[PDB]
């Protein structure tokens, strides 16, 4: 049915849903009603209110048949289900993105873009794949870990989980798997979904005092300027950009600025991206606000701190500062003052902007304005920084600007994380000492059993080539154990594994949604359970949390992830006590979970209470106050955590801005400056840019999420990008003798990777731009090893040659090659 | 009595000619809620006027008689001030005595306009009392068309305004004269200042020149000016 | 100084829907020695705030001689149990009987579409038992 | 005819439709191009406004008026001349005189600068 | 609006019984020259009332309506205010309605009796 | 009738050589709400018509949230001023860049040599804001 839609009946089940992909959090609507009933084309004979008896204008909608689905339920029946934006909802007014605009498509239906999904466990025995019960994986992986405790410790046993929040993590799932790592295992050995050692993005701006999330949407409504440092919101954080962010350059929010501040002057908007590249967003800026609102500081890539120190000593010469904010709550400005210190001309001369782009965007950012006060300067960042050159140091520089320019604390302003995913952490406090690099361990042989989950690092790992080399290896191993048994008990098997890992293998699980490239090696698969499947709690890049309703059955078996974690729990626990060793069974305790609800009461809503053991969470000691129920009475606006207060009448009332009292998070309430070196590129990295071509930028697409888990089942998806893309300029383009939708292999030291050939204008010369993540070429086999001192990786920083594989005629006859950049 | 609340750097200012005098000087009316005002500082008031120290002579024109503070029909309370507009040509900045009283006589409930019209009043025989505007309507336009249909027009009585300003202007006069003439087709109407329709420029309009022929720049060009019957700097 | 105002806080009440129809909620406003109410009335009125321009909020302090009123939920009203001095919460405090010589004063809200926030930002009228509404 | 919701109603009947096709009789100060000033028009105008009347409009330029009336010598009568007149003396109206015939003082009226009307 | 003039300790004080009702109920008039005020210490103004902080229940009856500032045949300002007497035996300090007006009722040329005959 | 397909008119454009080469032709279709565009694009794609099998026709109508969009002769592509969702004319409406989940609908032409007439008889893909194409 290409040409209609069933509509929604007047009286519809209506529940709430968060979008399951970004960082924004938008609210949904879930429309839910058995398949042979419709609604009727009267707007009030239809769950929408709106009136499909003659065409809609534009805005009153956003529908279309991606937007709806039918879903086959536990009992059988068949129900027609439309999942679409909520115009009431403060963070979107209604808007959806192309990728939360597809939910309804990539909810489980046994025929549809979910036909894949894991719905028992998966087993492979030795040379080939087949379900099995859940009571033998349970044996076989609490076996496993079991047998790896009692010899080896919980240093056998290894993990790569989510800490993040929306679909594939939120505060029941996190609190889940942490209890489980942490309090029962008690594990070191653990990795992050995007990162290779259990560490933080943001330790740097916490140990100044700033949390990466430090203000409200609004808060980019009432800036005088908005900086987007490493950042294209436009694809990463769309309605951010379009609900808040577009209405203040367009000079809609102008009045409530004034309304705020009576005695303040507002100039027009204007924006400064920190980009080595022009993203769309740049180049939709610039259509929105005009080229002279806009600013472009097109990096060198990897200078973003010379940018930021260049920037600094710049406002502290001109005494574009905060002098009394400084002195009343501030600790090491002199000092940073010295270590910072760079003149424009080096600072041109390193970034390679021109001094007056320089000079003009502190103008702009920090000059006082003609009333006397500051701009309200948002300065927003992401992966570009956080990915960076040294992600400590970046973030060093970019706050000793930032708390100089009392950037943080004033409405309007905020040094913030734009964000990736949701948030949604609570958890036990990491039970190690030490900054334990995961990959370069399994790499180099270590561990037992490694469970990924809810994440791919074969797509996302850094250097993820020699990851996936070492991985298969290692699985290959059990794999050539596991053959020889014929007719063994689970113990015996458990027996056979546990001796191939002495030699050098690795048992390898994935809890899931879909097999993924992960099953290439996996031994043990387990089927996940997503929101609308199952309750689930999270918070966007403003902390409002919000509770996305179940509203349908999983597939087949298919578990929310705490009750996983529960599963595994209470089968250790078992297994110790047959075992006679009640202080081992004791650890395990604390995992009597019947739905996903007592995640959220265990966890979340214990942190801080008296009687609790140690409990990092987002929702603070007021979590508490939080409840399944009176996140329902909110809606899709929720609150913004922390909770200050609650009670029938006000309902649950939370927390706007941070640091609007000038105390900080740390020993004194002072904020607190750092010195950044500016040391170049890392040597490593700077020995790939030595030895070969092209800058090998990557991140993310629009119209692709992440390790498009759905997007590979998506018809539409995979006719638009079959493959991973390469953005080129077209003079290095024809210099290499190739065009739109040619094949290439990218290499250099690290790896060897694959892409379509995207010529695009805008690229420079020596520099291109892959999606990272992806099903068809990846990209990060051509990222280097190297981490700053946390651990973190310098993804956005590697170099290599470009050689044509061949021109793909079906991608020149299916694909656009065409701008996406708008004008 | 002693002090000014200063208008706000981003408080509302809306335009106004004098209600008055011919001249039409230029005014701004600066609008704000009560509970917020403007800094001395130039750039933080809607003046741009430096008061951290003494004004000089020409600064200003400014007295609390030229603010007010006005009940909205939200019950909602704003400061007002009504201030002549420096780059108006007419005045370039002049206030007379008479303009310059206008944010007094603004309408407040406790103010100089304490005793405006608020709704229609009827004498009911021995008494004042209020009535609904349907009332006044059924017993006006009641008595015009009883007249109308036994006297005609002629029993239908004005004296209005056909002056501008104030009590006057284009919709006014439009609106009023439409009524009198077009509708109810009356010729019993006189003016406000004469007591039938005529003109006070008959002659020199029979003689081809319309009396207001010329530029208030005019004054600045001439050798000699005549004032006839005309007492310039009180009128 | 210059300032002829008084230099109220900007307090935060609570999100605009959160309000239940007719169901007062409490809070101090400008500090924490001035109880105040804020109720959604279900059906607009001048000068209400929210998405049905009908939420409206007071001192609760008797203008009479200070005894902290009750709302009524059946009438809209404020009642003292005093001197018996009842204000009409429909009509921006307005006395129906008593010995007050003020109106209940009216609690000034900004409300902001955007975040849906109600905003505590200054005071209509004089607070019973104060020289200025701000100590 | 009195459709009318706001003021500015009554300035598109009256002043803005003097002289326009399918009129009825207009004496107006804007005269036939009064339709040329709007609102919109006068509010970017300030308090200068346009003299009247208006000769141009466009939004480059705004309203184009007029300074002194009569400066090419054409006067508002049948011929386009200006036209002398007869001026009698005649002394004081009888009703007049007979006053200053019985009474002392001749009562001058008029206007003080503070008091409006 | 949202602020009253103190009177000050040393404030002139008089007697007067209540314009209207036959019950008589006693007030005092503080009168005071327009451009002194009293402190919010308690011992600082005429009142004897502690207006550093909230007040409690009973402790005053006092609002605009029971202040004004005449305007004397010298020319001269002065606040008054006018309130009932705590040591009043008829009304141990109440105010009625009616009475509580009194001060708004005084003749000035600008307030409520502003139509005086003169 | 429990018919399964919409009952689409079938609307007359004009003859195929009126067209020139990337100068696109406005109609209505499959109502006069309905805003359509036709273009010769000047060289064959899948599924074009006429005698170079160059024409192809669309729905103009954003599908993400109903701007009609402009088609912009240098890129053929037709670009949303709302969103910035940009389909590509030579793609069948694949979605360059965009907040849309759905391609823009193409107008399904019939090519008649006999007469060289272009006729609208159907929509691939559902146009904004309707329950169906055909209302
Ligand atoms: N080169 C390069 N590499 C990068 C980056 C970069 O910029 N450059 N970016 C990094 C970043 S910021 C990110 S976040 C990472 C992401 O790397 P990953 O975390 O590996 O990627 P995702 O696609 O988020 O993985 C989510 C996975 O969990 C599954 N899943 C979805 N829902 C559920 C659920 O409810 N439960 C369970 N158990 N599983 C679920 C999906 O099917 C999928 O396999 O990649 C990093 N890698
Ligand atoms: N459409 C879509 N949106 C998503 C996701 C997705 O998969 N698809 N993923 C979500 C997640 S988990 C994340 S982490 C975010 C990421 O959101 P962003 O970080 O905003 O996205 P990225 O494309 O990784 O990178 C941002 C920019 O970093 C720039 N960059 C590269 N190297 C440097 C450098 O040295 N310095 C500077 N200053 N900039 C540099 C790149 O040119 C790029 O435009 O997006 C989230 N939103
Ligand atoms: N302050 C103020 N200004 C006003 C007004 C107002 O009320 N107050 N009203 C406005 C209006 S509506 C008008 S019409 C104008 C009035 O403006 P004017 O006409 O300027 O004012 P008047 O005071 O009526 O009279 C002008 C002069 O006429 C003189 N006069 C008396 N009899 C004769 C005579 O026989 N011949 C001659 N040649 N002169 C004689 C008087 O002495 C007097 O000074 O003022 C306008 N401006
Ligand atoms: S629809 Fe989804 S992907 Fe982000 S922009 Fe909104 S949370
Ligand atoms: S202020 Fe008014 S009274 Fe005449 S002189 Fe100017 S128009
Ligand atoms: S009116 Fe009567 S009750 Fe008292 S205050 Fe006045 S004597
Ligand atoms: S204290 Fe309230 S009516 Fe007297
Ligand atoms: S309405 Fe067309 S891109 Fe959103
Ligand atoms: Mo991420
Ligand atoms: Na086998």
């Amino acid at each position: 049915a290409n040409d209609r839609i069933t509509l929604p009946p007047a009286n519809a089940q209506r529940t709430n849903m968060t979008c399951h992909f970004c960082i924004v959090g938008c609210g949904y609507h879930v429309y839910k009603w058995p398949e042979l009933q419709e609604g009727g084309r009267a707007p009030e004979q239809n769950a929408l209110g709106l009136d499909f008896r003659k065409q809609l204008p534009p805005l009153a909608v956003t529908l279309t048949p991606a937007m709806t689905n039918v879903v086959t339920e536990h009992n059988g029946r068949r129900y027609n289900i439309m999942v679409v934006p909520d115009k009431a909802c403060v963070v979107n007014s209604g808007l959806s993105s192309t990728r939360g605009g597809k939910m309804a498509s990539y909810m489980y239906t046994p025929t549809g873009d979910g036909k894949q999904r894991l719905k028992a466990p998966r087993l492979y025995a030795a040379d080939q794949w087949v379900d099995t019960t859940w009571d033998h994986a349970m044996a076989l992986y609490a076996g496993l870990i079991k047998k790896t405790l009692d010899k080896d410790g919980p240093q056998g046993v290894f993990f790569s989980c989510f800490d993040h929040g929306g679909a594939g993590g939120g505060f029941e799932n996190t609190w889940g798997t942490g209890k489980l790592m942490f309090s029962a295992i008690q594990t070191p050995m653990v990795r992050i979904h995007n990162r290779p050692a259990y560490n933080s993005e943001c330790h740097a701006t916490r140990e100044m005092g700033i949390g990466e999330l430090n203000n409200a949407y609004e808060d980019a409504q009432l800036a005088d300027v908005i900086w987007s440092i490493g950042n294209n919101p436009y694809e990463s954080q769309t309605n951010y950009f379009l609900n808040h962010w577009l209405p203040n350059l367009q000079g809609a929010t102008t009045s409530k600025k004034k309304e705020r501040f009576p005695n303040e002057n507002f100039p027009q908007a204007r924006i400064i991206f920190v980009d080595p590249r022009e993203t769309p967003s740049v180049a939709i800026a610039r259509h929105v606000a005009g080229n002279d609102r806009v600013l472009h500081l097109a990096i060198e890539p990897g200078t973003d701190t010379a940018l930021f120190n260049g920037l600094f000593t710049y406002v502290v010469e001109q005494g574009w500062i905060d002098k009394p904010f400084i002195e009343a709550h501030t600790k090491g400005f002199d000092d940073a003052v010295k270590t910072n210190r760079l003149s424009l001309d080096e600072c041109s001369n390193i970034t390679g902007v021109p001094v007056d782009m320089l000079k003009r965007a502190a103008e702009w950012s920090y000059k006082p304005k003609a009333s006397g006060q500051a701009p309200r300067t948002m300065h927003a960042y992401e992966k570009g920084i956080i990915w960076g050159n040294d992600n400590y140091v970046i973030q060093s520089a970019l706050l000793d600007l930032v708390i100089a320019t009392h950037n943080v604390g004033r409405r309007g302003t905020g040094c913030v994380r734009m964000g990736g995913h949701q948030e949604g952490y609570t958890r036990p406090p990491y039970p190690g000492d030490k900054k334990i690099y995961i990959d370069q361990e399994l790499i180099k042989g270590k561990g037992r059993i490694m469970t990924w989950w809810g994440c791919n690092n074969f797509q996302t790992s850094n250097n993820a080539q020699a990851l996936r080399e070492a991985i298969l290896q290692r699985s290959a191993i059990v794999k050539q154990a596991m053959q020889k048994a014929r007719g063994a008990t689970t113990e015996e098997m458990v027996d056979v594994i546990y001796e191939a890992t002495q030699n050098g293998g690795l048992f390898v699980t994935s809890i899931n949604l879909y097999p993924t490239k992960l099953a290439e090696a996996a031994h043990l698969m387990l089927p996940a359970a997503h929101p609308g499947e199952m309750n689930l709690t999270s918070m966007n890049g403003e902390r409002r949390i919000r509770l996305s309703e179940k509203f349908m059955d999983p597939p087949g078996t298919a578990m929310a992830d705490c009750l996983i974690a529960a599963r595994i729990a209470n089968a250790l626990r078992d297994m110790y006590q047959k075992d006679g060793k009640a202080e081992m069974a004791a650890q395990f305790e604390g995992f009597d979970w019947k739905t996903e609800e007592d995640a959220f009461n265990d966890g979340f809503r214990r942190a801080g209470q008296p009687g609790a053991p140690a409990i990092d969470s987002q929702g603070g000691s007021t979590g508490h106050l939080v409840t399944y129920d009176r996140l329902r009475k909110s809606g899709n606006n929720g609150v913004q955590l922390p909770v200050v207060s609650w009670d029938e009448s006000k309902g649950l009332v939370g927390t706007e801005m941070l640091y609007t009292e000038g105390k900080f998070d740390t020993d004194d309430g002072k904020a607190h400056f750092k010195p950044a070196p500016w040391n170049g590129l890392p040597a490593t990295v700077q020995q790939q840019k030595d030895k070969y071509r092209f800058w090998l930028n990557n991140g993310r697409n629009n119209e692709v999420w992440q390790t498009a888990y759905h997007d590979q089942y998506n018809s539409l998806m995979q006719e638009r990008y079959p493959m991973a893309y390469i953005e080129m300029n077209p003079d290095d383009c024809k210099q290499l003798d190739v065009t739109g939708g040619d094949i290439v292999e990218v290499y250099n030291d690290f790896g060897s990777t694959f892409a379509m050939v995207y010529p695009v204008a805008e690229i420079k010369r020596g520099q291109t731009f892959m999606l990272f993540g992806y099903v068809n070429g990846i990209q990060g086999d051509v990222t280097t090893d190297w981490t700053d001192r946390n651990i973190i990786p310098y993804y956005k920083g590697t170099w290599g040659d470009i050689r044509k594989v061949g021109s793909m005629e079906e991608f020149k006859r299916t694909v656009s090659f065409k701008s996406r950049r708008f004008a | 009595n002693d002090r000014i609340t200063l208008p706000p750097a981003n408080a509302q200012r809306t335009n106004m000619t004098c209600h008055f005098c011919i001249v039409g000087c230029g005014y701004h009316v600066y609008k704000w809620p009560e509970l917020q005002e403007g800094g001395r500082a130039p750039e933080q008031n809607a003046l741009g006027l430096d008061f951290r120290k003494q004004l000089p002579p020409l600064a200003v024109t400014l007295t609390p008689a030229m603010t007010n503070v006005v009940t909205e029909h939200n019950g909602r309370r704003y400061n007002i001030m009504v201030v002549p507009d420096k780059a108006c040509v007419v005045n370039s900045g002049l206030s007379s005595t008479r303009g310059g009283k206008m944010a007094s006589y603004m309408y407040t409930p406790t103010g100089d306009g304490k005793q405006r019209l608020k709704a229609p009043r009827l004498y009911a025989a021995d008494q004042w009392v209020d009535t609904t505007w349907d009332h006044a309507m059924a017993l006006y336009a009641g008595l015009i068309k009883k007249t109308l249909d036994k006297d005609g027009p002629q029993g239908v009585f004005f004296s209005c305004f056909d002056h501008g300003g104030a009590g006057g202007g284009f919709e006014n006069t439009w609106g009023t004269g439409k009524l009198m003439f077009s509708a109810i087709q009356t010729p019993m109407v006189r003016i406000h200042n004469r007591p039938a329709y005529n003109s006070e420029c008959h002659a020199t309009r029979e003689m081809g020149i319309g009396e207001l022929n010329n530029a208030y720049e005019d004054a600045q060009l001439a050798d000699v000016i005549w004032s006839i019957g005309n007492n310039p700097y009180e009128s | 100084a210059g300032r002829t105002t008084l230099q109220y806080p900007a307090t935060q009440v609570s999100v605009a829907k959160n309000l239940k129809a007719n169901e007062p909620v409490s809070f101090t406003y400008p500090d924490t020695s001035s109880p105040c109410v804020a109720v959604k009335l279900g059906s607009p009125v001048p000068g209400g705030v929210g998405p049905n321009n009908d939420i409206v909020a007071y001192s609760v302090l008797c203008t009479h001689m200070g005894f902290p009123t009750s709302y009524d939920k059946s009438s809209k009203t404020f009642k003292c149990p005093g001197h018996f001095t009842e204000f009409d919460a429909e009509k921006a405090g307005q006395m129906i009987c008593g010995q007050a010589t003020e109106n209940l004063p009216r609690v000034l809200l900004r409300y902001d579409e955007a975040s849906d926030a109600l905003t505590a930002v200054g005071v209509d009228g004089l607070i019973y038992g104060r020289q200025a509404n701000v100590i | 005819g009195f459709d009318w919701k706001t003021e500015e109603d009554a300035f598109n009947d009256g002043f803005r439709r003097a002289g326009q096709p399918g009129a009825p009789a207009i004496d107006s100060q804007g005269g036939s191009t009064g339709h040329l000033v709007t609102y919109d028009r006068l509010r970017k105008s300030g308090n200068n406004g346009v003299q009247l009347p208006v000769v141009s409009w466009d939004e480059s330029k705004g309203l184009v008026g007029t300074e002194m009336l009569y400066t090419e010598g054409k006067f508002d009568t049948d011929d386009g001349k200006a036209h002398f007149k007869p001026a009698p003396w005649n002394g004081l109206p009888a009703t007049v005189q007979q006053q200053k015939d019985k009474y002392r003082f001749w009562l001058n009226n008029g206007r003080n600068n503070e008091v409006w009307q």
